[PDB]
This record gives structure tokens, sequence and C-alpha cells, in this order.
């Protein structure tokens, strides 16, 4: 899971792009993308840990130039085709369709109360995360640990740029799904965790800031006494 | 930047609304998706949710010094306490800045953003510039791109959000605004100075 999504510490992507002011949707297409989410969520397309590995898998010059809510749209359709839900072959032909017939109708449906429903609930309730566990903490405010070198090919949380580095924790949040096992359709599996704080000397080397450090989220299974 | 094999913007918007409609229709044949859900979602994230949210929790924090405690004790829980939290901020964690330390947040793997209390995210902070480099030269991102020099004498803690915990930051309050209303200071709150690009606004 080693793609060029993972860009922390990358060079030469350019400089900032960053209008004086943007609406929060710049197209039509970009409420259909977003509003999707929820959708395919709740018909069982994905889970979030999922969803974010489907966005890893993209072509990455794709990736790194189209517009953000595409990637979303990429996502859908990875899960749509590995859960059987979304055929190919018809997708294509419709998107030939709606290529010649721009203003052609969508498909005729009946409203659904229970979606909007679903709607209000997840974006004033939430979908949390923290789970309880039986064991307790492995670690604890201070102790000194080493990042995981492990490189797996299926989802993680394992960014390139603090594998095998040191770090403290800095405090220990409690369970959570784990995304290793959550994004790869194993399950939540949940895992404790915990922030580290990295120094930018240990991440960038001895020409680093002196007076900089990163924090970065750590599940259980990442992190080992480096051995104090 | 310029990339010889990219389309233009006006080809590649045409390419991907056929698509989005596309699926979009397989989707709605499938009974999961309407026109009233979608038009939720938007209204939602368009008028509802956005960092006017954020600026009142701040100026409590501002003004009440038992708020700020449980503010950065437990994120969301204070913030309930306000009728305000949900989705992408089931977790949120807020960090002062002080005279000795300024705090930035990012999600360098993703997008991932608090979106409770600021509302869904600006594209620079989802695209790859920021992404990539404010994790390993912030101090200098912070002057380039956003005018914000940060001496350097003071610690600079950039946060990666690489779990469901959200970062949030505690901005300042700008000198000049003793007994000023929780309104008046809300006008110096800015989305930018809880994400930390940015102190909230002087005078
Ligand atoms: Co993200």
């Amino acid at each position: 899971m080693n793609g060029v999504y993972d860009v922390g510490g990358t060079d030469g992507l350019g400089p900032i792009n960053r209008p004086a002011d943007e609406p929060v949707f710049r197209a039509e297409w970009e409420k259909v993308a977003f509003a999707m989410f929820p959708a395919t969520f709740r018909a069982g397309f994905m889970g979030l840990d999922e969803f974010r590995f489907g966005i890893e898998q993209m072509n990455p010059a794709e990736y790194l130039e189209s517009p953000y809510y595409w990637h979303w749209i990429r996502t859908y359709i990875h899960h749509g085709v590995r859960t059987g839900k979304i055929d190919l072959e018809e997708l294509e032909r419709r998107t030939q369709y709606y290529r010649e017939n721009p203003d052609a109708p969508l498909p005729e449906h009946e409203q659904k109360p229970e979606l909007i429903e679903f709607v209000n609930q997840a974006v004033y309730g939430g979908l949390p995360a923290s789970r309880e566990v039986d064991r307790p903490p492995k670690f604890k405010e201070g102790d000194v640990v080493r990042f995981s070198t492990a490189s797996p090919k299926g989802h993680a949380r394992r960014a390139r740029y603090v594998r095998g580095k040191t770090g403290t924790v800095v405090k220990h949040h409690g369970a959570y799904i784990y995304p290793d096992t959550a994004g790869n359709g194993l399950g939540e599996c949940p895992e404790h965790l915990y922030t580290v704080r990295f120094t930018a000397q240990e991440l960038w080397g001895p020409e680093g800031d002196p007076n900089s450090s990163v924090y970065y989220d750590c599940w259980e299974p990442y992190i080992e006494l480096v051995d104090t | 930047t310029e990339n010889i094999l990219r389309k233009s913007d006006e080809e590649i918007q045409k390419e991907i609304t056929a698509r989005v409609k596309a699926l979009e229709s397989m989707l709605i044949e499938q009974g999961i998706l309407t026109t009233s859900m979608i038009d939720r979602m938007a209204e939602i994230y368009e008028n509802e949710v956005g960092p006017h949210l954020g600026a009142k929790v701040v100026v409590k924090a501002w003004t009440d010094p038992e708020f700020k405690k449980r503010l950065l004790a437990d994120g969301t829980e204070a913030c309930k306490e306000l009728g305000i939290g949900g989705l992408q901020g089931e977790d949120m964690m807020w960090v002062e800045n002080t005279d000795e330390v300024h705090h930035v947040v990012v999600c360098t793997l993703c997008s991932c953003y608090p979106w409770p209390v600021l509302g869904l995210p600006p594209n620079w902070f989802k695209e790859p510039q920021y992404r990539s480099r404010v994790v390993r030269e912030p101090r200098q991102l912070l002057k380039e791109e956003f005018g914000f020099e940060v001496p350097p004498s003071k610690e600079i803690k950039v946060w990666d959000s690489s779990s469901e915990m959200r970062f949030v930051v505690l901005p300042q309050r700008p000198a000049g605004t003793d007994g000023w209303s929780e309104e008046e200071l809300a006008t110096l709150v800015t989305r930018e100075s809880m994400i930390g690009v940015e102190p909230a606004k002087a005078v």
C-alpha cells in the first residue's frame, strides 16, 4: 500500500492553488458524488476504511490531477464492481448515452423518507469508530516507541515517512476500528490508538528544524518499544 | 502546473459529468439514491454546517476558562455542550496555540477534516501540494503560502490525521479585544485559524 497518494514528505508537487474564495460545490456533479457517500455506505458497498482503499488504488497520475470528488466516484465504481452491484458493461454503455444525451432524464424513481432520515442521523449523530476491547493498552504516555517497517500491499495507515522512525507516545485515545483489517474486508478487529510525537530531525534528518515535530496516530500493532 | 498530456478543464468536466450521470442513474435504479437525498446532503453542507460553528466554540473557550479546560480535555464532549458534533468529528481533539507553540493540521493520506466544526474542507487542504509539504517544511510553507511568519525559536507542531481522531486548532485570542462580546470576537475567527495556517484576525 505504498501508493503515490501517501504524499507526506514528497517534493516537487508544485505550489498550492488557493483561490481567494470558492464554493462548497463547484458543479452539480460534485453534489451527486458527495451524496453518493452515505448512499453506497448504507447499501453496503463499503465502510470508511474500504472507501479510502478504493481511492488508494487509482491510477496515480489521475489521482494527482483530477478533481477531488472524482476520487470518490472511482471508489464507488471499484466497490460496486467488487461486490457485483455495478455491471461495468452497463455503466460504460450508460456513460456513452449521457455523453451523447447530456440533458436526458434520470430514471423514474420513488423518494424514500428512510434515506433522508439516514442522512440526518449520520450527519448529526455521526458514525463513531471507537470500540471497547478486552485487553488494556500496551503503551502509555512517555513511552519511546518505534514505528513498524512492514509494508502491506492492502489498506493500512502507515505513511512511508514515519516507517521505522522512533517517537514518544503522546496520548492513548482508547480502541478503534483497525484499518488494516477493516479496509481489506476483514472486519473491525479494533485496536488501541495512540498519538505519537516524531521530531522533524528524526523524520527528515540532521538538517531538520530543531523546533518542529509531527504528531501521527498509531494503532497498537504499528509500534513497539523502540525500547523505551 | 503544465502537463502536456492533460485535456482541457472543459473536456475533463464534460467527461466526468457523463460518468457521474451514468453511475447516478444506476444507483437510482437500485433504489439506494434519490434526488431528495442528494439535495439534503448538499443543503446541510452548503448552509447548515460550516466554520461559524467552530467559531462559536473558539469564542466560548476565549471567554470561559472552565469551558476551555473541558474543550482541551475532550473536544467531542465540550462541543456537544453547544449542540455541535456528528459526522467526521465524532472524535475531536482541540490543541491550543500559545506564545510557545503553534499547531497546524493536515491529512497527508487523504483529506480528513473536522466537518462538524469547519464544514467540508477547502480544495487546497485536500490537494497534494499542501499535504506533501506541510509535514516537511511547515515554517517555510506558512510563510510562503499564507504570509504567516512563525519565528524559528517558536515550536511548530504538525498534526497528521491518520486515524479518526480529528485535530482542531484553538487560535490565540488577538490583542486589543479585552471585554469584547462573543459576537465581535467571532468576527476574528476564520477556518484558516482553526486549521493553523493563519492566526485569528488582528485588530
Ligand atoms: Co483524509
